[PDB]
Parts: C-alpha cells; sequence; structure tokens
C-alpha cells in the first residue's frame, strides 16, 4: 500500500498484575469521512491471543486473513494444537513484525500499527508493538496514533515502571482503558463513540466485551461559553 | 502383440491398459487398511497402525492428516506419498479460500485431487501416486 484510504484511529493496552488489557474503536474513516460505523478491529487469535490493528482497513483485512491461515496451518499435523503446541502471542509478533519488515524493505508496507497482547504459556503477560516500519518496542503501556499522545500519559499513569504491574488489578487497568477511551473520543476527530475491549487473563481467560460505548460525559460548561473572547452574549 | 509396454508410466498397452498404475495399485494393496464411513450429518476415518515393534511411542506416527479445518484424509500404501497428496489438497485449498472466502467445497477438492493424481498418469517422466486416498468431510450441502 503506497497510499492509505479507510483508516483505524488508535488502539491501547496496558498490563496489569494477572494479563494484558487491549481496546480498539469500531469506526472506519474514509479519510475526513467516518463511513463505516461497527467494524472490529481487535482481532482474538486462539484463546490467549489479541491484535490490534490501526491503519487500513484492506490491510487490516490482508492480516485478518494471514492468522486466520497461520491458526488453520499450526493445526496441520500437529496433534498438540490445544495445548503445548498452540499459537503463542510470541509467535504471532514475530511472524508480524517480520511480514511488515519485509513488506517495507520491498517498497510496498502495510499501511498499519499493530499491538500484540497476551500471556505466554507460562503465564508471562506479552505486550508488543510493530509498524508499517517494522520498529518494535515493549512497554507495560502501548497506543498508536493519538493514543500514543494522550492515551499513553494517563495509562503511564497507572503503571509507571515494571514494579507496578503487580500493584496493578483488572478492575483499575480496564477503567484506566476506558477513561482513555473517554478522553480519546473527546480530543480525536476520527474517533467513535463505540468500541471493543479485550481482557486476557492468565487465570479467566479471553473476555471479548463489544459494542461498549462512551458514558458519563462532562458537556454542561459548554453552556457558558459565550464568543470568540469579548463578546459578551 | 509386443512386449516391454509395463516399463514405462503414461504407454498403452495393446488391451488399452496403463500397467504401472496397476503396479502402483498392487502397491496400496500392500498397505495397511483404511476405512471411512458418511453417516447423516458427518463422516468417520479410521486407520489400523501396525506395531512393527514395541519400541514405537504409541499415539504417536499419526496417519490422518487434517486439510484445511473440516477436510480429513487417510491413505493406504506409500505414506510419504499420501503426505505430499496431502500437502497439494491443504495448497489448492489455501488458494481457493484466498480467492473466494468460502472454505473449499468436498466435491472441488475432490476434483482437485483427481486432477492432480490424473496429471501424475500423463508423463513418463513422473510415477504414479502409490497410495489409495479415503478423504472427505461436511460443506454447505452436507
Amino acid at each position: 500500500t503506497q497510499q492509505p484510504i479507510v483508516t483505524g484511529t488508535s488502539v491501547i493496552s496496558m498490563k496489569y498484575d494477572n494479563g494484558v488489557i487491549i481496546a480498539a474503536d469500531n469506526l472506519g474513516s474514509y479519510g475526513s469521512l467516518l463511513r463505516f460505523n461497527g467494524v472490529e478491529r481487535l482481532i482474538p487469535v486462539g484463546d490467549n491471543t489479541v491484535v490490534g490493528i490501526s491503519g487500513d482497513i484492506s490491510d487490516m483485512q490482508h492480516i485478518e486473513r494471514l492468522l486466520k491461515d497461520l491458526v488453520t496451518e499450526n493445526a496441520y499435523d500437529n496433534p498438540l494444537a490445544d495445548a503445548e503446541e498452540a499459537l503463542e502471542p510470541s509467535y504471532i509478533f514475530e511472524y508480524l513484525a517480520t511480514v511488515m519488515y519485509q513488506r517495507r524493505s520491498k517498497m510496498n508496507p502495510l499501511w498499519n500499527a499493530i499491538i500484540v497482547a497476551g500471556v505466554q504459556s507460562n503465564g508471562d503477560q506479552f505486550l508488543r508493538y510493530v509498524n508499517l516500519l517494522g520498529v518494535t518496542y515493549s512497554s507495560p503501556t502501548l497506543a498508536t496514533g493519538f493514543g500514543a499522545h494522550m492515551a499513553n500519559p494517563l495509562l503511564r499513569k497507572v503503571v509507571d515502571r515494571e514494579s507496578d504491574i503487580p500493584k496493578t488489578t483488572v478492575q483499575v487497568a480496564e477503567e484506566a482503558i476506558v477513561n482513555a477511551m473517554r478522553v480519546l473520543y473527546y480530543r480525536d476527530a476520527r474517533s467513535s463513540r463505540n468500541f471493543s475491549l479485550a481482557i486476557i487473563d492468565k487465570n479467566t481467560g479471553l473476555t471479548f466485551k463489544k459494542n461498549l460505548q462512551v458514558e458519563n460525559m462532562k458537556w454542561d460548561f459548554a453552556k457558558d461559553i459565550k464568543g470568540y473572547g469579548t463578546q459578551k452574549i | 502383440i509386443g512386449t516391454g509396454y509395463d516399463l514405462s508410466n503414461s504407454v498403452f498397452s495393446p488391451d488399452g491398459r496403463n500397467f504401472q498404475v496397476e503396479y502402483a495399485v498392487k502397491a496400496v494393496e500392500n498397505g495397511t487398511t483404511s476405512i471411512g464411513i458418511k453417516c447423516n450429518d458427518g463422516v468417520v476415518f479410521a486407520v489400523e497402525k501396525l506395531i512393527t515393534s514395541k519400541l514405537l511411542v504409541p499415539q504417536k506416527n499419526v496417519k490422518i492428516q487434517v486439510v484445511d479445518r473440516h477436510i480429513g484424509c487417510v491413505y493406504s500404501g506409500l505414506i510419504p506419498d499420501g503426505r505430499h497428496l496431502v500437502n497439494r489438497g491443504r495448497e489448492e485449498a489455501a488458494s481457493f479460500k484466498k480467492l473466494y472466502k468460502t472454505p473449499i467445497p468436498i466435491p472441488a477438492f475432490a476434483d482437485r485431487l483427481g486432477q492432480y493424481v490424473q496429471a501424475h498418469t500423463l508423463y513418463n517422466s513422473v510415477r504414479p501416486f502409490g497410495v489409495s486416498t479415503i478423504f472427505g468431510g461436511v460443506d454447505k450441502n452436507g
């Protein structure tokens, strides 16, 4: 892809004591037009991985097809596809990052930012990032687009270093994610009110909440704002 | 009238047969037993694995192979030829799903495998498959 067209805005994610949380809206933007309402940008892989994809929606569908084919080919000639040889988040991220770097080096990249979030077999939380350039980095808080500027500072207030990960609970992390989504809906023009949220917990497994909405919106103070400054009424 | 018609593949004997194909069939007859049974809403495959020695790890050395997420395949004869055939079938199903999104129909997959095995009987440069394959699964037509 040389020029992105239909785009997804942001994907936010954060670690917590027993796993990871990720979230992304359901909006497909035709540049400055919010054309498609209801487009799932979180792709679950297995029962232990979630891939959040922002950017070109066609390349996102291509990555969906690639992930489904990878799941299919992992079942081939494998009796332990259920466990001990199931797809791990690290494998999926390595495959995705290799694909991104290759398509970069061929001067035809997938216009996407990908966040892989899950729990390993030994219970370790895996949270990693890749982009169209192939840059890979890990942090207890990971966001793309506007979320990298606004949602990140909020989530980092919850978890500022690795020592804070065991202290953070699932409720605190989910509340922080919802607050960051509300802030994004406030200050991002290419954002939506509807979003989906995935929780990969080393005990409860994969929780996938769809059709979530932004609530508790402070807008009353708008009635008292009159004029560009000088105007009284 | 003549002799040596069984020394080259895709060569027609005076009767109208391909003796290399029948020799491959002889090779499959030597193989172990494998069966398939179609029920009302699906299929079942079963195979006998000969315990050559008790040093073999039981429940390993599996014989039935999965194609896509809805096709099962078993074969009697030269197991490596069966693995080659299921690999080609997986490639065909992947191409079909890539272009058409729907999982490959069972008649389509059967015709793909049949055309591959048939093309393996058109040239004296390739050996016919040494396996008989029982496969199938469930699609939108049952």
